[PDB]
RNA sequence: CUAGUAACGGCGAGUGAAGCGGCAACAGCUCAAAUUUGAAAGCUGGCUUCGGCCCGCGUUGUAAUUUGGAGAGGAUGCUUU
């Protein structure tokens, strides 16, 4: 039962994933290609650079863990990135 | 900005200041050939937007025909005959656009913007090596500049019906009896 | 043919149809006329006639059908251009109240 | 004919692709004071400043050859001497 | 008042392009083995046309003889306003 | 008729006293120079290659 | 009975107690089982009392309840008299739907118009908007409005009190009325309420009646301290104050929630212990300083005037009103009687520009007693330098005096009392020298003989 | 080509794909 | 002269207004 | 296919399309209008040990971003090289 009359309820099943499309007796070649979409492919896992490394092993040394602080600090952190942004950084490094 | 205030300047073209600068450029181009040469345009504005650029292969060159009557009245448009003009002088440059520049009682002026198909900054351009591809050869001849497509009714529309896909072809197509196998 | 009949007419062409009635009263204000008489030709087929009484005065829409100009060679018939016409009224002019709005503009 | 349930659809960009923005009005003035006034936009200014508010009119519309546009600049030309009057 | 503008304009004109390839190299060799703002005088039409209309310019220099001088003429108007 | 008249400075006699655009400043003109940064790396490689 | 004990969604009750609010209030007890009934209601609540909180309740479950999505349209709107409570109902509207789906929106004047009608066009469930800028965004702008569910009209006496009771019908004639809920509230009962009442509910309404009778305005027994700073030193004044009677309790009242925001963060940087209060906190922590500010002996509290109404104010020594009163009669009563605070001697003054002295013949023809302050020239701490080195040099300081400067812009435009604090005597270099800028930024102050023989119109259709 | 188009055919290439019976 | 304490202080034509047929706004000019 | 229809015509001779529909093929984009302004980051030539050195073009505007069923800027959290 539909209050609002829009068929959109029914057909349906704001942000999508949009590099990608999240998908759910028959001939040789079709299970084959099956196959080949359903197989595991490599990870390639992007990495930080050096001297990110180091800046962010610097900023934690001072300000330890937190994340307006770092946000605060003008001297270790010139270009002015946000504190959510040093904190996804740093998660994305590995020390909290 | 300035490019935006030249533009304006060039609408209220009939103002005092730009009458001033128009009757003293005109005296300048009578003294002058018929054609010369202009490393910078007198209107950069209307170059820009018609797309010339400071690269070395853009030149601007400045072009005088006679205005009136040739009653039968020359189809050709002043600008296309002063592209033409310049094509044969310099044959060896393509014609990217002209524009209208100033005029007289005897004399219409305009300037043409010509780019340089040998020269490598311009094959390496992405934006302009098209103009370096053979096919533009003379568009001026050819009528495919914007004079070109103006004279020959290039618009879509009912108004345009006899010349949207141009007058021969369409005359042909519609004058052709095709006669298939199984009549 | 109208404006060499009237001789107390000024002709005008070219109003823009995106424009307003009013606009037209103010174009009769300009010309300090307290009569027109608007051609809107509709499909560029089918004449449409508005008869105003320009200040404050009550207007008339028809439409005009079928045309017959000066210019054809089927007359036969010629005056001045601008004497004064005599004008034959029908009787339904007479009775009929709209009628009478249409004979006395 | 056909009853279907009508949308309602987002704003085009291309609404209003003229101009209305206050930027460009500010750089439209500012040639216009830089640049003055063409001979026939003088002569209904002193048409208008004498009080021949119909004369110009007509002058305007005999130059342009549009009811419209000769209605618009009587009111830009209009707008000036008023500006003109208050700046002095 | 042209020497006195132009006394304090040399003291800010821009940096050469080999001292600037100079101080390039000097930051990237300490990369190998901290700074404010630069202050500098900003030149080109467009540029200091849109610095006017945002009001961030203290003076305005114009060149005399531009020989399109329609590049200039509504630019000390603008400047006034 | 005077040929010639002197200006009337109608519309700049007001000063105006706030800047046209309020487009926001972006982060560029309050961080360094992400362009020499790019610059400054490049060297470096240049000079870890010799 | 509790929020517990009323059977709401898991969602919203969770939400609930994220917020804090275990006990219900009186409106917030008595009133949303009947809304979520389906009832129309009238109250006569007063601000303070969770009114914001007992209308939202509601609209939030019905949405809930009906699975409403950003592409059907409105489904709840809110009616506010001022843009600050608009932003406040903004926030606890936020708190509530953390949890859910639909999507919450601001409409107010003095903003974006392009930004707010690509907001409607894209879609919002539940929206809060002001009388004026509502009905022109409904006649001009396109978006969903045809499953429209519930209406709520916060503070409409001072919806009719500002003037727009045109603007407020039009709203009524225009949205859909078949199965729509009706929620009022307005303290004071007035004609235009019983006018604006019998218009907008159903011919059966619910009407709750606890207002605070016992207004205790106080005519004679007040003293209303005033200062009459220039525009371009105000905040250098309120810096100089706020080091001298440190070690003193000291509550400031600002306009907007973007000023105190950035009032907040620039004394954070200049070096000023300071308990702030502002709408895009979390309600939590609100209470928590709140709780602190009352449990201190010394510290300053940055909170706003609309906020101060729902704050129940502790003895204190000073307070002092920054920005222009959002309520003059109500603000000298109340915080005149707040201020002098029981025994404690407590003093109340108020910040005046020079262009602001008709307060002066204004208090006189009030009957009450003032006294003015001198502020010695050379004991204004000039630290305006740092001030401009700071938002010349820091992002985020530029964004926050931009939201406050054009924030304090518009509610100083949209102030009640025109006569005396008309925006066109402000000098607009100096009040942005005050917040820190050199050039005042961007700021929209705005937000006979008709045609011959024109007669007007008895038919055709414009939209 | 183009610096956009370069980065329009890195990040969303034309992709190899199959339409089951 | 604010006689109210807290409230605001209260504050060419070419027409001519007449009766219509339809008991609407009749204009003379 | 519309169609010898509309429309035009010493309305005689005659002239004479187009929308729609069924198909074949199908692919979208670059600019001018903005301030990179915390850094002309762009390009031509000759000199080469071919790796990087100059000269010149150019601010009267070369790179990056953007082109109106758009976009920019911040915040925001996912996903691509």
């Amino acid at each position: 039962s539909e209050s609002d009359a829009v068929p959109q309820q029914q057909q349906q099943e704001n942000h999508i994933r949009q590099h990608d499309l999240e998908l759910e007796s028959k001939p040789e070649v079709l299970r084959a290609l099956e196959r080949e979409a359903t197989r595991p492919v490599e990870k390639t896992v992007r990495h930080q650079s050096e001297r990110e490394r180091e800046w962010l092993q610097r900023l934690v040394d001072k300000h330890g863990d937190d994340v307006a602080a770092m946000a605060r600090d003008r001297k270790l952190n010139p270009y002015q990135q946000t504190a959510s942004d040093i904190k996804r950084r740093l998660k994305k490094a590995g020390l909290l | 900005g300035a490019l935006k205030y030249l533009e304006e300047l060039s609408k209220k073209k009939q103002s005092d200041v730009v009458r001033f600068l128009l009757r003293v450029r005109c005296w300048e181009y009578r003294q002058l050939n018929v054609i010369h040469r202009a490393s910078r345009p007198s209107r950069p504005d209307k170059a820009r937007r018609l797309g010339y650029k400071a690269k070395q292969g853009y030149v601007i060159y400045r072009v005088r025909v006679r205005r009136g009557g040739r009653q039968l009245k020359y189809q050709r448009s002043l600008r296309a005959t002063a592209e033409e003009r310049v094509g044969r002088r310099c044959s060896n440059l393509r014609v990217l656009n002209s524009y209208w520049v100033n005029q007289d009682s005897t004399y219409k002026y305009y300037e043409v913007i010509l780019v340089d198909p040998n020269h490598k900054a311009i094959r390496r351009d992405p934006r302009i090596n098209w103009i370096c591809n053979p096919v533009h050869k003379h568009r001026e001849c050819r009528g495919l500049t914007s004079t070109g497509k103006k004279s020959r009714g290039l618009n879509k529309g009912h108004r345009f019906n006899k010349t949207r896909a141009g007058r021969r072809k369409t005359w042909k197509r519609h004058n052709t009896l095709s006669l298939w196998r199984y009549r | 043919d109208l404006a060499s009949m009237l001789p107390h007419g000024r002709k005008d062409a070219k109003f823009d149809t995106k424009s307003r009635l009013y606009e037209l009263c103010e174009l009769a204000e300009l010309y300090n006329c307290n009569n027109v008489l608007f051609f809107e030709a509709r499909k560029g087929k089918d004449l449409y006639m508005w008869f105003s009484k320009v200040p404050n005065g009550p207007t008339v829409k028809f439409y005009a059908q079928n045309l017959h100009t000066m210019e054809e060679l089927h007359f036969q018939g010629n005056c001045l251009k601008g004497s004064r016409p005599i004008l034959s009224f029908d009787a339904a002019f007479e009775q009929e109240p709209y009628l009478k709005v249409i004979k006395e503009l | 004919g056909h009853k279907t349930t009508r949308r309602v659809l987002k704003e085009r960009p291309s609404r209003r692709k003229g101009a209305q923005s206050k930027r460009t009005q500010f750089v439209r003035s500012l040639i216009r004071e830089v640049a003055g006034l063409a001979p026939y936009e003088r002569r209904v200014i002193e048409l208008l400043r004498n009080g021949k508010d119909k004369r110009a009119r007509k002058f305007s519309k005999k130059k342009l050859g549009t009811f419209g546009r000769a209605k618009r600049k009587c009111e830009e030309l209009q707008r000036i001497i008023a500006e003109s009057r208050r700046a002095h | 008042l042209a020497a006195q503008a132009f006394k304090l304009l040399n003291k800010y004109r821009p940096e050469t392009k080999q001292e600037k390839k100079e101080r390039l190299l000097r930051e990237a060799t300490a990369i190998k083995e901290v700074s404010k703002k630069p202050y500098t005088v900003k030149y080109g039409l467009n540029h200091v046309v849109g610095l006017i209309e945002n009001k961030k310019a203290s003076l305005v220099l114009i060149a005399n003889d531009v020989d399109p001088i329609e590049l200039v003429v509504f630019l000390p108007a603008l400047c006034r306003k | 008729e005077d040929p010639y008249p002197d200006t009337v400075e109608w519309f700049t006699s007001v000063e105006e006293k706030m800047p046209l655009s309020a487009a926001p400043e972006p982060k560029r003109r309050f961080i360094p120079s992400k362009n020499e940064a790019k610059q400054i790396m490049k060297l470096v490689r240049a000079i870890r290659e010799g | 009975q509790e929020f517990s004990e009323l059977n709401l969604s898991e969602k919203t009750t969770k939400a609930i107690a994220e917020m804090g609010f275990t006990k219900m209030t009186e409106i917030q007890r008595r009133a949303i089982p009947p809304a979520l009934a389906g009832k129309d209601v009238l109250g006569a609540a007063k601000t303070g009392s969770g009114k914001t909180l007992a209308f939202l309740i509601p609209a939030v479950e019905m949405l809930s309840s009906l699975r409403f999505k950003p592409r059907n349209g409105t489904g709840a709107i809110v009616v506010t008299p001022t843009r600050e409570l608009a932003l406040q109902i903004f926030g606890v509207a936020r708190e509530l739907m953390k949890y859910h789906s639909q999507t919450y929106g601001v409409v107010i004047g003095g903003a974006n118009r392009r930004a707010e009608a690509e907001k409607l066009g894209k879609g919002v469930n539940l929206l809060i908007a002001t009388p004026g800028r509502l009905l022109d965004h409904l006649q001009n702008t396109p978006f969903v409005f045809k499953n429209l569910k519930s209406l709520i009209i916060d503070e409409a006496d001072r919806i009719l009190e500002i003037g727009f009771e045109d603007e407020m019908r039009q709203i009524v004639k225009i949205l859909p009325k078949e199965d729509r809920q009706t929620m009022l509230f307005s303290a004071t009962q007035t004609t235009k309420v019983e006018d604006l009442a019998r218009i907008s509910l159903r011919p059966g309404p619910l009407y709750i009646n606890v207002d605070e009778e016992k207004k205790y305005s106080t005519v004679e027994g007040l003293e209303q301290g005033y200062v009459v700073v220039e525009a371009d030193k105000r905040f250098l004044l309120l810096f100089s104050f706020l080091k001298k009677m440190a070690k003193k309790k000291i509550i400031v009242f600002f306009s907007s929630c973007n000023s105190v925001k950035y009032y907040s963060e620039l004394l954070q940087y200049i070096d000023l212990p300071v308990l702030d209060l502002h709408g895009k906190q979390k309600q939590q922590k609100r209470t928590n300083t709140f709780f602190e500010f009352c449990n201190a002996k010394s510290g300053t509290l940055i909170c706003t005037d609309v906020a101060a109404r729902g704050l129940d104010i502790p003895q204190v020594d000073w307070i002092v009103q920054f920005d222009p009163p959002d309520d003059p009669r109500d603000y000298i009563h109340r915080v005149g009687r707040t201020a002098r605070g029981n025994n404690g001697k407590g003093r109340s003054l108020l910040f005046l520009q020079p262009c602001e002295l008709g307060f002066l013949a204004h208090l006189k023809a009030a009957k009450v007693p003032v006294v003015e302050y001198d502020f010695p020239k050379n004991k204004i701490l000039n630290v305006q330098s740092q001030l401009e080195k700071l938002i010349s040099t820091n992002y985020y300081l530029n964004q926050s005096a931009k939201e406050g400067y054009r924030s304090y812009i518009h509610a100083y435009a949209s102030h009640s009392l025109r006569s005396v604090f008309d925006v066109h005597k402000l000098d607009l270099v100096k009040v942005a020298k005050s917040f820190g800028f050199s050039t005042p930024p961007r700021v929209d102050i705005t937000l006979g003989r008709r045609a011959y023989g024109s007669q007007p119109r008895q038919g055709g259709r414009y939209k | 080509v183009l610096e956009k188009t370069k980065k329009r055919l890195t990040h969303f290439p034309q992709r190899k794909y199959a339409v089951k019976a | 002269e604010i006689l109210e304490p807290f409230v605001d202080p209260p504050r060419d034509r070419n027409y001519r207004i007449e009766k219509d047929a339809n008991g609407g706004i009749r204009y003379v000019y």
